[PDB]
C-alpha cells in the first residue's frame, strides 16, 4: 500500500537514521586513494647476467624463454629489452580487469620451462617475478651528518637490515634498491699470476 | 585454479629427472579433448620438401597463432631447422676418435662468452672510455661447423 | 600501506646506529591526503551559503534549517552505496558529489514551495495542506527520477580502458538522485512541511529587519518583466526560432572548432629529470653535468624546488654508464605560490637552460595526473620485422623515421628512447696456432671470464647473513686494450703465454639496448603532436611515413596508444544510446508524443554555452568536460520538465492552451530562478581554485557554469514557445 | 496489478520499447557459440626424451 | 577466435614469400554458422504462419 | 648435517626469495639437528588456502 507516513512522524524519522548509521559505519572500513586501477596487469620478470654484452644477453637468455611466453590467458603483448650490463625485462601486458594472479602463476609455470635450459652461471643468480605495474611510491635511507659512514655501508644496512621486515607488508610489489650489499671482492694481478705460474682458473 | 596441485607435484620430482630429460621441459598444458583446425600448404611453385614447409610455420607463425586469445596447444607436424650431425663409424675408427670427444669438443667450441666491458665499473679514476668487449660468438652456417679442430 | 609502511616500519630506528637517518627525497603523500582535506573543505563551502541563499529567498529566519537536514544525511548513502559496490573512493567520487550535492536539493526546493503556496495565498494549516501538497507533489517527483537516472544508466554500461574511469561518475553520482526521491516520498513532506511550520498569516515583505526590506518588491518586478517578456516573444514567434537555428547551426562549428585532450596533467610537486650523453662515456662524464644541474637548480631556482635527489647507472631510456635520472621535490602547495611557481614555467625555465649545456642532451619533464600507467604524454611505435631481416636494416628504418619525424606538421619533439650504435670491440681468436702453441679453448674462456666477466664463485656467511664473494682481476689492468694483452694463460706443460700471440681484436659498431616484441626484434621512438591537437590526426600522420622503408618490416601501436587504436573516445556511439533511453523515458509523464518531443529540443539549448566558456577560459575538450556535458544538459531538462507538466495539467483544468504555459510561469517562477544560483554559487571555489589539484578542478568548474548559464535565463525565454507550438495539436 | 495501463497506453508502450532496446543492446553484447562447456576440465603433461 | 586466427594469419601472410600458400583442409566454425543461419531461417519462416 | 648446517645454507637462502607476496602474517621459520627444516607461514584470516 501507500501514504502510510502521515501519521507517524519519528518512524519516518529512523529511516533516514538508519541509513545515516549506515554511511556512518561505512568511511571508516572503506580505502582511501586518489585513483582506482585503470591501468592492465603489467606481469614483469628480470634476471642479471654479470659481464656480457646486449647481444649475448639476448641470443641467450631471452631467445630461449620468450618460445616458452605463450597458452596465457588474455595475453595482450609482451614489451622485452635488454641491456648492455647484462639486464633485460620481459614484462608481459594483460588485458583490463584482470585478477593478477593467475597472471603470475601461468607465467611461471611457463617460465620452468626454460630454466634448465638457461646456462649454469645465470641460474645461480635467482629470476625476478614482479607484479610491479610502472611507478615507484616513496625513496627513504640516507646517511647522518657524523660522517665515517660511506654509500656502501649504507646500502648495506639498507639490505641487510630494513627491507626484510619492509617487503612482505601490505602494498609492497617491488623493490629498486640503488647500489648492491656487502660482498668479498678478491681482486687479482696479472703480473703476480704470471710469476707465481698460475691462471685465475 | 585448479592447477595448483598440478603446479606443486612437479616440485617433488623436477630435479630427480635425468638431466637430458630436463634440458627439454615438462610441459603442462590446459589440452581437453580435440582441436579446431588446421593450417599450412606448399604452393604451387613447388620447390619445397616436407620439412621446411614446417621450419617455416614454427619458424614465423607459431607465435602469433599461440599468444592470441583461446590456443592452449599445438601440436605441429615437422618441426624446425636442425644442424644434423651425421657420424660414420668407419672414419672414426680410421682417425681413432669416440663421438663423446666430437661433443665435447662441439660444447667446448660453440660457446657464447661473457667476456664484459673496458671500461667496468669500479673503474680507476679519470678513464674517459667503455665499450663492451665481444668474444667467441655461436656459429651460423654448415661451414662454421665444418671448421671445428677436432 | 603509505602509511603502514612509513612509520611502521621506522620501528627499527632504535636498533638503527646513530650514524644513520631517514630523510623522504621522493613522496606522493600530499597528492592524496591534502586532496581529500581540500575536497572536504569544498564539500563545507558547498552546503555553507545554501542555507542563507535560500534564507534570503523564503524569508524565514528560524523555520530555515528544514530542507537543509537531509541534505546532510543523504550524501552518507552515497558512501554506503558506494561500499555495497565495492568501489574505493578517488578524486573521480568527489569530483561527481561536489556538483551532485546541489543537484539534489531541488526536491528540497519544490516542498517548500508547496509549503509557501499555501503559506502564502492561503490561512490553511499545514496538517491540513501536507495532503494538498502531496496531492500535487507525488505526481511530479516521482518522475525527474528516471529521466535523470538515464544519462548515466547507459553510461555505466560501457567498459574497457576508458569504461574503469566512466566509473565513478556512473550510477554511484545517481544513486544519491535514486535514495533522495526515496526519502522525499517517506521523509519531507509529512513532517517538515507541518511540524516545524506556524501560522503567522505571512504576507510581509515590507520591512524585513535591518538590510533586507528590498528585495520581494525587485522580485515581483522582474516576475511581471518576465511575464511581458513572454508576451512580447509570443509576437512574431518566427524570428525567435530563425535565431534559435542559427545557434543549432552554431553548435556543430563550435563543436568542430574546438579540439580535444586527454586527462590533463598538474603541478604534483614532483619533476623528472633525465641525462644523456654521447656513447663510450663513463660514469664520471655523466658524473660531471648533475652536480653542475644539482647546484644550479640549489641556487637559481631555489624559490621553487625544496631538495632534489639524482642517481647514475639507471634511467628510464635504458641504463649503463650512458644514463642517469633525478627526482625533484618542490615546496608544498602553501609554500609556493603564483603561476610562475607552477611546473610548466619550471619545465620551459629547465629546457632554456639545459639549452646552453652543449655534451649532454639533458631533458627534463612531469608526470601526468595517472601515475599507474605512463612515465609521460604522448604515443609510441614500435617497429617489428616479420621476415626476420637484420639489425642494420632496421636501424637504417628507424634512422630514415626519425629524419622524416619533424618534418611532419601534425607532430613535435619525436624522440628516440634506445640510443646510437656504440662503438664495441669485437675479440677474435686463431685457435689454429693457439693449439700449435699448446694451449686449449675452455681454459681460455675461463681465464677471460673470470679476469673481465666478474665471476660469482660460491656463498659465504657474514655477521649472520649469507652475502657472496666474486672474482676479478683489477682495473687498471683492463682500461685499455693494450692493457688486455697484459695477461696470461697456462699451456700443456705449465708455462704462461701472453694473450696477443693468438688472440687479437678490432673495432665495431653494436646498439647497447636491443629490444624484442613479440618474440622478433623492434625498435620504438615516442612523442606528442602540437600543443592543442589530439592524437588521431598525429596518428593519421605517421602511418603514411611507413612507406618510406625497406620493404619487409612493418609498425604497431603498444602503451596508452594501444587502447587509443582499439576504442578512445566513443563521443559516435556516445550520446546517441542516452538521448533515445530518456526520449522513450520522458513520454511516461505526459502520455503524449508531440509534447514530449517539443520538449526534448531544450538539450541544444543548454549543451551550447559549455563548449565557449572552455574558449574564453583556454582549456580543451576532456573526459571531465565530457561528463560535464551530460550533467549540464541533465540539469537542463530536469530545469525545463518541471515547469510544462503544470501548464499540461492546467490547460484541462481551467485555462486554454495558450494561456495556460503563461499561467505556469507566472505562477512557477519562484523556483526554477531560485535552485540554478542555489547550486552555481557554491561550485564558484570550484570554478576558480589554485592549489592541490587545481588542473581536474579548473577541468569541471568553467564547464558547468557555461552550460548553465544557457539554460536558466536564456532557456525559460524558448520552452514555452516550445510547449505552444502549432504542430502541438 | 492492471487497469492503471489500458488509460494509460504511451506508458504500457514505453516498457516494451525499453525492453526492445535492452534486447537491441544484449544482441550485440552477447557471444554465440555452437555447444556449452560439457566436457570435464583435464591437465596435461607432455615431455620429449628421444632414444 | 576462429576469425580473430583468420586475420592474424591474413594480415602477415604478404610478407611470405611467394612460393607458399595457405589453405583450411580440415575445420570446425562453418557448421556453427550454418547452423545458426538455418535456425534464424526458421524464425521468419516460422512466425509468419502462427 | 646439523643444525647451523642446515640453519646457514637452506633456510636462510630461500627466507630471502619469498618476498612481494600477498596477505602475509608471519613467516615462522625453524629447523633442527637431523636435517629438517620449516618454513610455515601464516596469511590472513579468511582467505584462499589454494
Amino acid at each position: 500500500m501507500s501514504k502510510f507516513f502521515i501519521d507517524r512522524p519519528i518512524f519516518a524519522w529512523v529511516i533516514a537514521l538508519v541509513i545515516m548509521l549506515a554511511g556512518g559505519l561505512s568511511i571508516l572500513s572503506l580505502p582511501v586513494n586518489q585513483y582506482p586501477a585503470i591501468a592492465p596487469p603489467a606481469i614483469a620478470v628480470q634476471v642479471s647476467y654479470p659481464g656480457a654484452s646486449a647481444e649475448t644477453v639476448q641470443d641467450t637468455v631471452v631467445q630461449v624463454i620468450e618460445q616458452q611466453m605463450n597458452g596465457i590467458d588474455n595475453l595482450r603483448y609482451i614489451s622485452s629489452e635488454s641491456n648492455s650490463d647484462g639486464s633485460m625485462t620481459i614484462t608481459v601486458t594483460f588485458e583490463q580487469g584482470t585478477d593478477p594472479d593467475i597472471a603470475q602463476v601461468q607465467v611461471q609455470n611457463k617460465l620452468q620451462l626454460a630454466t634448465p635450459l638457461l646456462p649454469q652461471e645465470v641460474q645461480r643468480q635467482g629470476i625476478r617475478v614482479t607484479k610491479a605495474v610502472k611507478n615507484f611510491l616513496m625513496v627513504v635511507g640516507v646517511v647522518s651528518t657524523d660522517g665515517s659512514m660511506t654509500k656502501e655501508d649504507l646500502s648495506n644496512y639498507i639490505v641487510s637490515n630494513i627491507q626484510d621486515p619492509l617487503s612482505r607488508t601490505k602494498g609492497v610489489g617491488d623493490f629498486q634498491v640503488f647500489g648492491s650489499q656487502y660482498s668479498m671482492r678478491i681482486w687479482l694481478d696479472p703480473a703476480k699470476l704470471n710469476s707465481y705460474q698460475l691462471t685465475p682458473g | 585454479i585448479a592447477q595448483v596441485q598440478v603446479q606443486n607435484k612437479l616440485q617433488l620430482a623436477t630435479p630427480l629427472l635425468p638431466q637430458e630429460v630436463q634440458r627439454q621441459g615438462i610441459r603442462v598444458t590446459k589440452a581437453v579433448k580435440n582441436f579446431l583446425m588446421v593450417v599450412g600448404v606448399v604452393s604451387t611453385d613447388g620447390s619445397m620438401t616436407k620439412e621446411d614447409l614446417s621450419n617455416y610455420i614454427v619458424s614465423n607463425i607459431q607465435d602469433p597463432l599461440s599468444r592470441t586469445k583461446g590456443v592452449g596447444d599445438f601440436q605441429v607436424f615437422g618441426s624446425q631447422y636442425s644442424m644434423r650431425i651425421w657420424l660414420d663409424p668407419a672414419k672414426l675408427n680410421s682417425y681413432q676418435l669416440t663421438p663423446g670427444d666430437v661433443s665435447s669438443a662441439i660444447q667446448a667450441q660453440n660457446v657464447q662468452i661473457s667476456s664484459g666491458q673496458l671500461g667496468g665499473l669500479p673503474a680507476v679514476k679519470g678513464q674517459q672510455l667503455n665499450a663492451t668487449i665481444i668474444g667467441k660468438t655461436r656459429l651460423q652456417t654448415a661451414e662454421q661447423f665444418e671448421n671445428i679442430l677436432l | 600501506t603509505a602509511k603502514a609502511i612509513r612509520q611502521t616500519i621506522a620501528n627499527l630506528e632504535p636498533f638503527m646506529p646513530q650514524g644513520m637517518k631517514v630523510v623522504y627525497p621522493y613522496d606522493t603523500t600530499p597528492v592524496v591526503s591534502a586532496s581529500i582535506h581540500e575536497v572536504v573543505k569544498t564539500l563545507g563551502e558547498a552546503i555553507l551559503l545554501v542555507f542563507l541563499v535560500m534564507y534570503l529567498f523564503l524569508q524565514n529566519f528560524r523555520a530555515t534549517l528544514i530542507p537543509t537536514i537531509a541534505v546532510p544525511v543523504v550524501l552518507l548513502g552515497t558512501f554506503g552505496v558506494l561500499a555495497a559496490f565495492g568501489f574505493s573512493i578517488n578524486t573521480l567520487t568527489m569530483f561527481g558529489m561536489v556538483l551532485a550535492i546541489g543537484l539534489l536539493v531541488d526536491d528540497a526546493i519544490v516542498v517548500v514551495e508547496n509549503v509557501e503556496r499555501v503559506m502564502a495565498e492561503e490561512g490553511l494549516s499545514p496538517r491540513e495542506a501536507a495532503r494538498k501538497s502531496m496531492g500535487q507533489i507525488q505526481g511530479a517527483l516521482v518522475g525527474i527520477a528516471m529521466v535523470l537516472s538515464a544519462v548515466f544508466l547507459p553510461m555505466a554500461f560501457f567498459g574497457g580502458s576508458t569504461g574503469v574511469i566512466y566509473r565513478q561518475f556512473s550510477i554511484t553520482i545517481v544513486s544519491a538522485m535514486a535514495l533522495s526521491v526515496i526519502v522525499a516520498l517517506i521523509l519531507t513532506p509529512a513532517l517538515c512541511a507541518t511540524m516545524l511550520k506556524p501560522i503567522e498569516k505571512g504576507d510581509h515583505g515590507e520591512h524585513k529587519g535591518g538590510f533586507f526590506g528590498w528585495f520581494n518588491r525587485m522580485f515581483l518586478s522582474t516576475t511581471h518583466g518576465y511575464e511581458r517578456g513572454v508576451a512580447s516573444i509570443l509576437k512574431h514567434r518566427a524570428p525567435y526560432l530563425l535565431i534559435y537555428v542559427v545557434i543549432v547551426a552554431g553548435m556543430i562549428w563550435m563543436f568542430t572548432r574546438i579540439p580535444t585532450a586527454f586527462l590533463p596533467d598538474e603541478d604534483q610537486g614532483v619533476l623528472f629529470a633525465q641525462v644523456q650523453t654521447p656513447p663510450g662515456s663513463s660514469a664520471e662524464r655523466t658524473q660531471v653535468v648533475v652536480d653542475s644541474m644539482r647546484e644550479y637548480l640549489l641556487e637559481k631556482e631555489s624559490s621553487s624546488v625544496s631538495s632534489v635527489f639524482t642517481v647514475t647507472g639507471f634511467n628510464f631510456a635504458g641504463r649503463g654508464q650512458s644514463s642517469g635520472m633525478a627526482f625533484i621535490m618542490l615546496k608544498p602547495w602553501e609554500e609556493r605560490p603564483g603561476g610562475e611557481n607552477s611546473v610548466f614555467e619550471l619545465a620551459k625555465r629547465a629546457q632554456m637552460h639545459f639549452f646552453s649545456f652543449k655534451d649532454a642532451m639533458v631533458f627534463a619533464f612531469a608526470p601526468p595526473s595517472v601515475l599507474e600507467l605512463g612515465n609521460a604524454t604522448g604515443f609510441d611505435l614500435f617497429l617489428q620485422d616479420q621476415a626476420g631481416v637484420g639489425h642494420e636494416v632496421l636501424l637504417q628504418a628507424r634512422n630514415k623515421f626519425l629524419m622524416l619525424a619533424a618534418q611532419n606538421p601534425a607532430l613535435q619533439r619525436v624522440r628516440p628512447n634506445g640510443m646510437s650504435d656504440e662503438p664495441q670491440y669485437k675479440l677474435e681468436i686463431d685457435d689454429e696456432k693457439a693449439s700449435a702453441l699448446g694451449v686449449s679453448l675452455a681454459d681460455i674462456n675461463s681465464t677471460v671470464s673470470i679476469a673481465w666477466g666478474s665471476s660469482y664463485v660460491n656463498d659465504f656467511i657474514d655477521r649472520g647473513r649469507v652475502k657472496r664473494v666474486y672474482l676479478q682481476g683489477r682495473p687498471d689492468a683492463r682500461m685499455n686494450p693494450d692493457d688486455l694483452s697484459k695477461w696470461y694463460v697456462r699451456n700443456d706443460k705449465g708455462e704462461m703465454v701472453p694473450f696477443n700471440a693468438f688472440a687479437t681484436g678490432k673495432w665495431e659498431y653494436g646498439s647497447p639496448k636491443l629490444e624484442r616484441y613479440n618474440g622478433v626484434p623492434a625498435m620504438e621512438i615516442l612523442g606528442e603532436p602540437a600543443p592543442g591537437l589530439s592524437s588521431g590526426d598525429a596518428m593519421a600522420a605517421v602511418e603514411e611515413i611507413v612507406k618510406q622503408l625497406p620493404k619487409g618490416v612493418g609498425y604497431s601501436w603498444t602503451g596508452l596508444s594501444y587502447e587509443e587504436r582499439l576504442s578512445g573516445s566513443q563521443a559516435p556511439a556516445l550520446y546517441a544510446l542516452s538521448l533515445l533511453v530518456v526520449f522513450l523515458c520522458l513520454a511516461a509523464l505526459y502520455e503524449s508524443w508531440s509534447i514530449p518531443f517539443s520538449v526534448m529540443l531544450v538539450v541544444p539549448l543548454g549543451v551550447i554555452g559549455a563548449l565557449l566558456a572552455t574558449s574564453m577560459r583556454g582549456l580543451s575538450n576532456d573526459v571531465f568536460f565530457q561528463v560535464g556535458l551530460l550533467t549540464t544538459i541533465g540539469l537542463s531538462a530536469k530545469n525545463a520538465i518541471l515547469i510544462v507538466e503544470f501548464a499540461k495539467e492546467l490547460h484541462e483544468q481551467g485555462k486554454g492552451i495558450v494561456e495556460a504555459a503563461i499561467e505556469a510561469c507566472r505562477m512557477r517562477l519562484r523556483p526554477i530562478v531560485m535552485t540554478s544560483l542555489a547550486f552555481i554559487l557554491g561550485v564558484v571555489p570550484l570554478a576558480i581554485s589554485t592549489g592541490a589539484g587545481s588542473g581536474s578542478q579548473h577541468a569541471i568548474g568553467t564547464g558547468v557554469i557555461g552550460g548553465m548559464v544557457t539554460a536558466t535565463v536564456l532557456a525559460i525565454f524558448w520552452v514555452p514557445l516550445f510547449y505552444v507550438a502549432v504542430s502541438t495539436l
